[PDB]
RNA sequence: CCGAUAACGAACGAGACUCUGGCAUGCUAACUAGUUACGCGACCCCCGAGCGGUCGGCGUCCCCCAACUUCUUAGAGGGACAAGUGGCGUUCAGCCACCCGAGAUUGAGCAAUAACAGGUCUGUGAUGCCCUUAGAUGUCCGGGGCUGCACGCGCGCUACACUGACUGGCUCAGCGUGUGCCUACCCUACGCCGGCAGGCGCGGGUAACCCGUUGAACCCCAUUCGUGAUGGGGAUCGGGGAUUGCAAUUAUUCCCCAUGAACGAGGAAUUCCCAGUAAGUGCGGGUCAUAAGCUUGCGUUGAUUAAGUCCCUGCCCUUUGUACACACCGCC
């Protein structure tokens, strides 16, 4: 039922947002499927093509 | 102390000087004190280059109301001799030599000297 | 960041290089040895700063007009506005077009009825202006 | 073929997950025969990447005021840890390291600065880098506060929690915290 | 800075500047700095080594009786400029990444207009006015006080331990001081006595010559302890012994033996900090007859985090509002 953990690639860094640059929106597209590219924000230091673990899909997305 | 003052500045601009300023700074007039800055033409305040282009002087004026201080601050001319005053140019300064025309725009010889 | 050159470094840097442009080149060793016997620099900080900049409009100047003059480039201002004069002149049509209009007041200058004027049909619709606010 | 200690070959370990991948400083490039570089690490960012992993733990025991130069004295008990977990489990210690980090460090974490319903607002999932930072904090903290009154040495409390924290058991305090920091994570989407 | 431009031409500040740090096997040199070489030795060798290994043992400016400047010292110079490449940019000003490079942002000093009823009359033979001036508010001498303790706060030191303490062994610094106008008071090698603090003789240094190859601490390597207010911590207090001084009580400081208190990582709050930095760690200078838990510098070991934001506290520019101008600690 639950949906499984994966893995992100960030093609391009967005900015830094949260009001105190603490988090930084980033595009991230998913390895599984090319086409699929979402944004999100994350924490801690951040550069193009390493990629992260998203332990869900589809939280927020917001333009700057 | 306004014409006293207006009469020193005159003389260092005359001398030759870039620039100059005086300050008298006391009890003139009421019993509060206050200060009369006199100053024209170029005066720095930072840097190294104030320890060789400009000469400061503090007195002391001791008139009846009470201590009447004086600040004297002359930028000297520079000179190549030095003699009036500093040797060094500022260290902005870039003074670049005039060319003369040196075109040549003849046919070429030679001249068998 | 934080590398912006003050003015002195580029005020002399258009002055040396209108000066002696033909001395200067795109080297920046070359050129802080020239900027050695040209100019009286007090700082070796300030003659590199300089030959720095030199080099940057030496290699635009190469390309571009920048506003620090040059002969060589003004001589050229001058025989392209000068010269490049059309053997064949541009108001020299050999058919000139006329509205009706013009006709009728070049009749009334009696200088109308010219052959080289050849009357045009007037546009219909009187569709001129553009269609007033947004949209 | 560097034999980090003369001992336990770095051409053999592997790291399960590519999130990490590039972060971690075991393979043959970075694998040195010691922990102990003045390589100018912090002078720029993402140049504490290529400091091998093994000086990143090393340079986090020294920590708690009373020892805050003493490289020495960590080379050692990073020396005398590794040998240790080689001993009581039976496979390379670095492989227990890179497992320990990689098992370690939280996937995400919140943060915001609005009205907080329980610690902080948003949910945001960290970086690979800070997923090591992170690692390696837990991982020193919890060997450090393992052995501040007790008979068991700083190397010992060291091993387990590289042992613990490879396999996941609730019994290293680094996998504890990062499970907490899921579920504030989690509960605060 | 680039650019538009009712502005044009300027001035100060910033920047440039001065010092310091990092590189120069390139130059100038050094018996008040050394290194290599050679010659003596002293040992271990010995198989046999022999141009063997070690020596901070001794010589070769004890001028004819080595060279050289790498290491040390300090002068003249060079070097780095966003210079080169790629990308972004109005392709301008500039920004980002990278190669080569010691270095691609080392730290300080100086630092504008205007102002504060900010601090100093206890720095001055700087000073106005006022006060006192022989039973002096002058000056000197003796004693006391500035330390006094129900309590509150600020800067710090020591800790709460085993990432430790203890005992022994090993092994590495750099700033910088050193005998005095008055002015009395210097830094100390070596030998002997003592358990220690110390004492007694012999020297060296007005100093790259002597202390001093500053044999520092942390650290390192072995020992004992073993999770207890314990060999943690050393507050309090008793006895005894030295040093300074004219004088040590209200203990000057130091040493020795005893007592071994709180303190088991500290509430609300709050400080400082981005690379040789924080922090651990000692060492000099100032004060100094006597003395550092202070301060000013120095070296040693050496990180975590971050290359962002305006959220909090503030700053700068523009627009706007205003009943404010002692200016929101305002006005009402
Ligand atoms: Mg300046
Ligand atoms: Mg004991």
């Amino acid at each position: 039922r639950v949906q499984p953990i994966k893995l992100a690639r960030v093609t391009k860094v967005l900015g830094r947002t949260g009001s105190q640059g603490q988090c930084t929106q980033v595009r991230v597209e998913f390895m599984d499927d090319t086409s699929r590219s979402i944004i999100r924000n994350v924490k801690g230091p951040v550069r193009e093509g390493d990629v992260l673990t998203l332990l869900e899909s589809e939280r927020e997305a917001r333009r700057l | 102390v306004r014409r006293a003052c207006y009469g020193v500045l005159r003389f260092i601009m005359e001398s030759g000087a870039k620039g100059c300023e005086v300050v008298v700074s006391g009890k003139l007039r009421g019993q509060r004190a206050k200060s009369m800055k006199f100053v024209d033409g170029l005066m720095i305040h930072s840097g190294d280059p104030v320890n060789y282009y400009v000469d400061t002087a503090v007195r002391h004026v001791l008139l009846r109301q009470g201590v009447l201080g004086i600040k004297v601050k002359i930028m000297l001319p520079w000179d190549p001799t030095g003699k009036i005053g500093p040797k060094k140019p500022l260290p902005d300064h870039v003074s670049i030599v005039e060319p003369k025309d040196e075109i040549l725009p003849t046919t070429p010889i030679s001249e068998q000297k | 960041m934080g590398r912006v050159r003050t003015k002195t470094v580029k005020k002399a840097a258009r002055v040396i290089i209108e000066k002696y442009y033909t001395r200067l080149g795109n080297d920046f060793h070359t050129n802080k040895r020239v900027c050695e016997e040209i100019a009286i620099i007090p700082s070796k900080k300030l003659r590199n700063k300089i030959a720095g900049y030199v080099t940057h409009l030496m290699k635009r100047i190469q390309r571009g007009p920048v506003r620090g003059i040059s002969i060589k480039l003004q001589e050229e201002e001058r025989e392209r506005r000068d010269n490049y004069v059309p053997e064949v002149s541009a108001l020299d049509q050999e058919i000139i077009e006329v509205d009706p209009d013009t006709k009728e007041m070049l009749k009334l200058l009696d200088f109308g009825s010219l052959s080289n004027l050849q009357v045009t049909q007037p546009t219909v619709g009187m569709n001129f202006k553009t269609p007033r606010g947004p949209v | 073929d560097i034999k980090l200690f003369g001992k336990w070959s770095t051409d053999d370990v592997q790291i399960n997950d590519i999130s990490l991948q590039d972060y971690i400083a075991v393979k043959e490039k970075y694998a040195k025969y010691l922990p102990h570089s003045a390589g100018r690490y912090a002078a720029k960012r993402f140049r504490k990447a290529q400091c091998p992993i093994v000086e990143r733990l090393t340079n986090s025991m020294m920590m708690h005021g009373r020892n805050n130069g003493k490289k020495l004295m960590t080379v050692r008990i990073v020396k005398h840890a590794f040998e240790i977990i080689h001993l009581l489990t039976g496979e390379n210690p670095l492989q227990v390291l890179v497992n320990a980090i990689i098992n370690s460090g939280p996937r995400e974490d919140s943060t915001r600065i609005g009205r907080a319903g329980t610690v902080r607002r948003q949910a945001v999932d960290v970086s690979p880098l800070r997923r090591v930072n992170q690692a390696i904090w837990l991982l020193c903290t919890g060997a450090r506060e393992a052995a501040f009154r007790n008979i068991k040495t700083i190397a010992e409390c060291l091993a387990d929690e590289l042992i613990n924290a490879a396999k996941g058991s609730s019994n290293s305090y680094a996998i504890k915290k990062k499970d907490e920091l899921e579920r504030v994570a989690k509960s605060n989407r």
